[PDB]
């Protein structure tokens, strides 16, 4: 309920600022490995809750080859959590494979439903 | 062994051993826990105080 | 019967997850493996690993609040003494 | 609240019925009814204890049929409707010493003495307080304390001022079995007896608990095993993923 | 097809307790749902067998509870199972709404599950208060006075609801007689609201502690979570069996064995422990009208939680900052129980006002700010630009 | 889709009372199911508001029914709406078990619906009896003495069951005080067996008075049978209001206003008027052990009715002989409700033995014989050979 | 939800009757016709035709039993008279 168009507006203002990118990006990746979702073998866009129609849409537009890997890292995390273990250190998602692979499919299916609500609510002048 | 064929094979005789094994567990475990509880408290019960009234 | 709305869980066969392919799962019968094979080395070595991660979130929220409680429950017994009645008559007044 | 208005903390004595496997001392209840009758039956009712519960706990069957026939209860009226009395039986309750509440207040300078059926469960401390109340009377109260006329001091009562005067003095009763009746020996015996009157199940509540904790913790180690048995096919599942042909 | 799916009644048993697809990775905190179902039956089966000996008049209320504990065979078992099995109702239920806060089980699509949760939580606070008032001890009489005198602060309709609840002018024989026939009833409203609570759960299934979809790896309920729920049934029946047989009057109050006397106030007039953190909220507002509202808005602030959780991932499992501030709240609910059992003295009158603000700024300030800083830190930690 | 279909709760309301396709030919006998749902809420709501004033001891039972009728505002309304409304429960239900016995609603595929009927009928007999013994009148003490002494006929387990059932050695304070907490409860078991009775109906739908398939012409429930039920709701409310305000003690016995005295027996102990047929079956057998069985067999002989009806046509609508012999059974059932009121005198013992043979030879002898003759006459009337 | 059994009733659209074809169903709105159009001549002429059919199925089962009850209730009152005590001594014993 945050709407990724919004956090990409606050995020890309932080990345472009040279003062804030020196300051709070080292806090950002320290927050990531402390969160510990890589240790179960998950990229971050596996975690985004998939029960709203703006994100259930962007899971159909995903290609077939990435929607088979994503259906494996979830079952590899359901299996690792019910043994109450962690994945071994040669199976953790590294810092470079953690890519926003579902961000462009969300941002194009979120800004195409913001546009639908700016078209049921137009007050056209005479 | 052949313990499986006589006891655990037919469920009609498996659960008939649970009930015949609980009928012995009721009578024995209750007597074994009463005869310990009074023996641990020897000298405080009324059956001993009635013996001091001589 | 009557229909119902869309859900996010179906039943066995049409559960409604994504189509999966090329993921194969092996499992052995539990009559053929020893249950509780690893009670030791998990109650000792794995239970420390779980306790090392999630204890610093259950000690500092209980170290902030228990130091706060013990610094007031000790303050309450000061002003209700013979030594702190002159501080009591200005706080309630 | 001030420590004076809270009462002194009654300490932790080594009672013979503490612990989980111990029962009451039934020679300290039989010596603890005698201190109830000869000392505090003057001004304390015991209105929830029937005469039949004393049978087999601390007195025999003939010792209670000769203790209930000392008092007198209301029979059903005769064939002319006049009221009449009868000697008591085993199915009656222990009679209080005052007929109503106002007779109780008039005899003790306004203060109604509480009924001692549940007095150990209804006080903060249990029998550690009822014992230490009775032996906690100083010879003279501390300096500066102004007692009202007709109120005794002991610190273990909440407030400091109590209305009961110091009642247990040495050798005021003579026990049947030849026990030295001191102030601490008598105060231990009623406090066991008043503990029995509020908890007549304490012998059998603690031995049904021995049956239950033994069963329901050997039903818990067994149910851990059958969980680990039935979940062995899931906790050792193995997934391998080789990605399919991308031409499809 | 099978008979367990073809029968009209067994298809409800099959789809709920036998073939219900549960996610495979749910831990032991999901056993609190089956514990509350067991702990509701204990409060009903040992309620009927205890109401065959209970006379509800004000002169025979407290004397019939002692008739249960002294005269009825295994009456000490039946009452102590009912007084300690009701404290264990509110300890499993407090660990069931804390699993819900932690693992994000209030978010969509399960908002209609959270809302029937707060309705069942209200009808159980109501039932444990009516049943406490049926014993008519000195904490049970004087507890009914202070609670039902709060409704005399409703503007212009104040004194006519209070004098309608009491059935007279104070807590009397019309009150205890109607607080028993009401208290007998409401557990047959809870037992029909739990059926309205399993229906809202069954359309979307249980969540799971990762906050990702569980539609991929499901396992059935029968022979997997039957025997996992049987581990904590036999543990709940073990920590109950220490608090019934070996230490039964530890959770209760000692003053409740003094009979109900309306002419003497006790020293500290305090309801039973579980209603204590809703008593340091009521007592911290220095006003009578707002103190009733703030106590009633301490349960209805649980409804703004689906709309104030701004996190885009579900649950606190993979979050650092919103996992610390959860336990700040949980050890604030405990402190708020202790301020409710201390006297109205300095500095407890200031502790209870800060620790009420933290109860009402978790749901309205701390959650919708920390779960926004986390959504930005997940984004800018990976997206290099 | 519509919100009445898209919600988890409202689709249970939608599929049962709004969109449920009822056959478009059902007459006014199909309203007795909706009346019994209303007549159950009347007993339950006028049970809660009456049990806030009722003390259940043997000393304060009859004295606190009169406290309701004299001291409570509109208390005479509650006690009379609920003592007469319970006698209107059994008159609507006897017309509900006789619609289904006439129109063939017991036959397959509705044997599951019929068996939950006999289970609801047994709990309703047991509910209305257990509240009758709560007034502690003279007919209710000696009603409970005669009924619960029938279980002293079971061999070697007789006296231990009765002395467990009385809770003592005769009908005393623990019997009346447990006949209230039971009688409070069993309505909530009837209110759950009714939900288990609509589920058995909803899978195959209602029948129709012709006995043919009703899948062709179906009209909804909303605004068609909602407003066909509001006719008979407002009529049943009218005939109840005559029997509550204008003639309230017509149905009950006059001896129930004597306070119950175990030392003086009344002239003739009878139950209330609806248990009077089964009391005449119980009294007909000159033996005590067979009487308890046959009075219980007379409710369980309704279960052999789906297997003894040998007709290929559903219901008695188009049958000459099986419509004549049905009304002999109904007016035999009224006669058994009359021999139950007369004393044990000549010739009401030869009548009560013959008119209980016709109760049992209807299901076992008459219905299989006259429905085989009603199938050869349907055949050889049309086939020419 | 799970699939259930085979029932003899469906819902709106797939009710499960036979396939029907060529049955036209004209109907007018109730706002345009008069209710209570024939409440008289149905309460007189129709309600006599219903009574003419189903009354020998109610009267003869109530003319056998009411004659049976009345011919016993007046024999019970003959035995308990002064004129029937010499017959009661031979049938009660
Ligand atoms: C006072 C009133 C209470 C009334 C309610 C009675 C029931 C209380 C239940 C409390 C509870 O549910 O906590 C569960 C907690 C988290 O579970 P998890 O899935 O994250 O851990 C996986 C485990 O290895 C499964 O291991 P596994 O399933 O293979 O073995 C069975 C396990 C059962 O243990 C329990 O049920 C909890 C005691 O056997 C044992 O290891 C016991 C050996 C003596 O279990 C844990 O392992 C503890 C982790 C820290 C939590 C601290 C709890 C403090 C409140
Ligand atoms: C509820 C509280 C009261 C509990 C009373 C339990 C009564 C005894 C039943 C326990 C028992 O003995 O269970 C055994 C049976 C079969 O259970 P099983 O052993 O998993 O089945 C294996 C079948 N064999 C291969 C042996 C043929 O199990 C059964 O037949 C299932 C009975 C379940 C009762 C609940
Ligand atoms: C009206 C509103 C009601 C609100 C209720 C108020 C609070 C009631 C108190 C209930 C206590 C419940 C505690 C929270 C239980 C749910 C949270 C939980 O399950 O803990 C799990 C947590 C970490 O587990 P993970 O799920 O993150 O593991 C995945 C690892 N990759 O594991 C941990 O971090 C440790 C868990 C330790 C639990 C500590 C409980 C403290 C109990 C209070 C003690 C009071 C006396 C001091
Ligand atoms: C073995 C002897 C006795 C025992 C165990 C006993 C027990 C008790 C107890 C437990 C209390 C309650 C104190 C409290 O509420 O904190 C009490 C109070 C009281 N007792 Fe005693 N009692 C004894 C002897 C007596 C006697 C002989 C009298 C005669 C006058 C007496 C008069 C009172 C009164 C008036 C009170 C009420 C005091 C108050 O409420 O302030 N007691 N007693
Ligand atoms: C969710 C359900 C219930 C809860 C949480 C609950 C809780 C309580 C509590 C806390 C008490 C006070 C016990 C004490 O302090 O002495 C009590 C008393 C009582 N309850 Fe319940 N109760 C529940 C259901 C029932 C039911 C269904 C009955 C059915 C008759 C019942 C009958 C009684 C009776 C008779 C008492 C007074 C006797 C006693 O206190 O032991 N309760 N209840
Ligand atoms: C009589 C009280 C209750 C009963 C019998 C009950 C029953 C259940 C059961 C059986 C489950 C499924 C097991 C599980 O998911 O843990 C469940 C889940 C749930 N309950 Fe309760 N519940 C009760 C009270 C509450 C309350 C008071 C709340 C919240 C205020 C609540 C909120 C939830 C939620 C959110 C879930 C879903 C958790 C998830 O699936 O992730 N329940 N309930
Ligand atoms: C199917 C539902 C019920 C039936 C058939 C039923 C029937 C009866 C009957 C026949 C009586 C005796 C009336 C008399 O002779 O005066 C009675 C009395 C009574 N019933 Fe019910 N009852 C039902 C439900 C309830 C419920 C749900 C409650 C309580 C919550 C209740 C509470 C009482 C009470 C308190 C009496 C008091 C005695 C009196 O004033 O009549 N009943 N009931
Ligand atoms: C509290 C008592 C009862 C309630 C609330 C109840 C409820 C209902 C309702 C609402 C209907 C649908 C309306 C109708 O078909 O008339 C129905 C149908 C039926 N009921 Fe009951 N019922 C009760 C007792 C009984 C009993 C005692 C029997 C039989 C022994 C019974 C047998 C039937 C049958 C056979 C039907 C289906 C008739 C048909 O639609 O063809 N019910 N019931
Ligand atoms: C097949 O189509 C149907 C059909 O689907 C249905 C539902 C019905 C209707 C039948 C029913 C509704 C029967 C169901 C009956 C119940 C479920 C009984 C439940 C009744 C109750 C009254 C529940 C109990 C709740 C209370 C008593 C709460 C009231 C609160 C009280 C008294 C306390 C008041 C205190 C204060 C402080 C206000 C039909 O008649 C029908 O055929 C047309
Ligand atoms: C989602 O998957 C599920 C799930 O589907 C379910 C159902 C449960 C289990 C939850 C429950 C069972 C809660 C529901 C609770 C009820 C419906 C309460 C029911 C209790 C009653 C209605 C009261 C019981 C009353 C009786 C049995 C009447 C008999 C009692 C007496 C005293 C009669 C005495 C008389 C004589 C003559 C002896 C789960 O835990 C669960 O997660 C695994
Ligand atoms: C719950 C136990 C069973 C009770 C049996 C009652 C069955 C009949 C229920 C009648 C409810 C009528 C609502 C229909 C409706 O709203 O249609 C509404 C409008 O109907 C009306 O305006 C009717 C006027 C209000 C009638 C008031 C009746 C109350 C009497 C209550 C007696 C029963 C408790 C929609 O009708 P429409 O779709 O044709 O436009
Ligand atoms: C708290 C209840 C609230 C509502 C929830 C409903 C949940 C009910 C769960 C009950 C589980 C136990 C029910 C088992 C019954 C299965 C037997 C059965 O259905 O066979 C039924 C017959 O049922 C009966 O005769 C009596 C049922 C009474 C049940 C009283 C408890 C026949 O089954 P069948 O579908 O094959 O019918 C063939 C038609 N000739
Ligand atoms: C034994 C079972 C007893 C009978 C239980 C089944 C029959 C119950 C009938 C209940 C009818 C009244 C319920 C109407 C409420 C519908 C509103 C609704 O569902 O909205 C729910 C929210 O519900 C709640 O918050 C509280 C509901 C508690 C109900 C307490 C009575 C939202 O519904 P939804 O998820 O479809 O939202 C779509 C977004 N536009
Ligand atoms: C029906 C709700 C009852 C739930 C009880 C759960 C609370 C645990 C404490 C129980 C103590 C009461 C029993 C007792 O005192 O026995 C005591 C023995 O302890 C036990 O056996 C406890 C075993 C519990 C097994 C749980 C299975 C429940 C199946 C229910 C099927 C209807 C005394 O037994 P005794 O009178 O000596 O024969």
């Amino acid at each position: 309920p945050q709407s990724f168009t919004s956090i990409a507006r606050i995020g890309d203002y932080i990345l472009k600022s040279p003062v804030l990118s020196k300051l709070c990006v080292p806090v950002a990746n320290q927050f990531i490995n402390l969160a510990g979702y890589k240790k179960l073998g998950l990229k971050f866009d596996d975690l985004i809750a998939e029960e709203n129609p703006i994100m259930q849409t962007a899971l159909r537009r995903l290609p077939e080859d990435e929607s088979y890997a994503r259906a494996y890292r979830i079952i590899r995390a359901h299996q690792t959590e019910l043994t109450h273990h962690l994945l071994p250190r040669n199976e953790w998602i590294k810092a470079q494979e953690d890519v926003p692979y579902l961000l462009p499919y969300i941002l194009e299916a979120e800004a195409a439903a913001k546009e639908k609500d700016e078209l049921d609510n137009i007050e056209v002048s005479k | 062994s052949s313990l499986y064929k006589t006891f655990f094979k037919r469920n009609a005789v498996f659960v008939g051993t649970i009930f015949a094994g609980a009928f012995v567990f009721q009578t024995v475990f209750d007597t074994a826990i009463t005869s310990w509880y009074e023996n641990h408290n020897k000298g405080k019960l009324w059956k001993d105080v009635k013996a001091r009234i001589a | 019967g009557p229909p119902s709305g869309k859900t996010y869980m179906g039943w066995w066969g049409h559960m409604g997850g994504p189509k999966q392919k090329g993921i194969t799962s092996y499992a052995v019968s539990p009559y053929a493996q020893k249950p509780l094979q690893g009670i030791f080395h998990n109650a000792v070595f794995n239970s420390f690993r779980r306790f090392k991660s999630q204890f610093l979130y259950v000690l500092i929220p209980a170290g902030i609040y228990w130091y706060w409680w013990k610094n007031g429950n000790e303050y309450n017994e000061f002003l209700y003494s013979k030594a702190g009645r002159e501080e009591l008559e200005r706080v309630n007044v | 609240m001030t420590a004076a208005e809270h009462g002194l903390h009654a300490p932790a004595y080594a009672w013979s019925h503490n612990g989980p496997f111990e029962t009451f001392d039934h020679a300290s209840i039989r010596r603890g009814y005698q201190v109830y009758r000869e000392v505090c039956a003057a001004c304390h009712s015991l209105d929830r204890v029937a005469w039949r519960t004393l049978v087999g706990v601390s007195h025999t069957n003939e010792e209670v049929r000769n203790m209930a026939e000392e008092f007198e209860y209301d029979d059903e009226p005769d064939e002319q409707g006049n009221p009449k009395k009868r000697p008591g039986k085993l199915s009656d309750y222990i009679p209080g010493p005052y007929p109503n509440e106002q007779a109780a207040r008039a005899a003790n300078q306004g203060a109604l003495p509480p009924d001692l059926s549940l007095i150990v469960k209804a006080r903060h401390g249990g029998c550690d307080y009822i014992f230490s109340l009775l032996t906690g009377y100083p010879d003279e109260p501390p300096a500066g304390v102004a007692l009202p006329p007709g109120s005794n001091y002991n610190p273990y009562f909440p407030g400091g001022s109590i209305a009961m005067a110091r009642v247990l003095f040495d050798d005021m009763v003579e026990y049947e079995d030849g026990t030295p009746a001191t102030t601490s020996q008598m105060a231990k015996d009623v406090t066991t007896f008043l503990n029995w009157c509020a908890e007549p199940e304490h012998d059998e509540r603690k031995r049904l608990g021995l049956k239950t904790v033994i069963i329901l913790s050997s039903l818990y180690l067994l149910s851990i095993w059958v969980k680990k048995f039935k979940w062995a096919g899931i906790k050792t599942r193995k997934f391998v993923f080789n990605p399919p042909k991308p031409r499809k | 097809m099978a008979f367990r799916k073809s029968n009209v009644y067994l298809s409800l048993v099959n789809s709920y307790i036998i073939d219900s697809p549960q996610p495979s990775s749910i831990n032991y905190w999901w056993n609190m749902g089956s514990l509350l179902g067991l702990c509701l039956v204990i409060q009903i089966v040992t309620g009927i067998f205890m109401a065959m000996h209970y006379s509800s008049n004000i002169e025979l209320a407290f004397s019939s509870v002692e008739h249960i504990m002294r005269d009825v065979h295994n009456g000490y078992i039946l009452r102590y199972l009912h007084a300690n099995g009701a404290s264990f109702f509110f300890m499993v239920m407090f660990m069931h709404m804390a699993k819900g806060l932690y693992y994000g089980s209030y978010r969509s699509p399960r908002v209609t599950l959270w809302n029937v949760g707060v309705i069942i939580f209200i009808l159980t606070i109501a039932t444990a208060f009516l049943g406490y008032c049926c014993v008519y001890g000195q904490m049970s009489h004087w507890g009914a006075t202070v609670i039902t005198n709060l409704f005399s602060a409703i503007p212009f309709v104040g004194n006519d609801i209070v004098s309608w609840l009491w059935g007279g002018f104070s807590v009397s024989n019309p009150t205890i007689q109607r607080f028993f026939a009401l208290h007998y009833l409401v557990p047959f409203i809870i037992a029909a609201m739990v059926i309205m609570h399993l229906m809202a759960l069954h359309i979307h299934g249980s969540s799971n502690p990762l906050g990702i979809t569980g539609n991929l790896d499901r396992i059935p309920m029968h022979s997997y979570f039957i025997f996992k729920d049987l581990v904590t049934v036999f543990l709940f029946m073990l920590i109950l069996a220490l608090f019934v047989f070996y230490s039964p009057n530890t959770l209760g109050h000692p003053d409740n064995y003094i009979p109900g006397n309306p002419l003497v106030t006790p020293a500290s007039i305090v309801p039973e422990w579980y209603l204590l953190p809703f008593y340091a909220i009521l007592r911290s507002i220095p006003d009578k009208l707002l103190g009733v509202i703030t106590m009633f808005a301490a349960i209805l602030v649980l409804l703004v939680l689906p709309f104030t959780d701004r996190s885009v991932v579900r649950g606190n499992t993979f979050k650092v900052l919103s996992k610390f501030f959860f336990f700040i709240f949980v050890f604030n609910f405990v402190l708020l129980g202790q301020i409710g059992a201390c006297h109205v003295e300095v500095p407890y009158v200031l502790m209870g006002q800060i620790a009420t603000f933290i109860y009402f700024a978790y749901f309205l300030i701390i959650v919708p700010v920390i779960s926004t800083i986390e959504n930005v830190l997940f984004y800018i930690g990976r997206v290099n630009k």
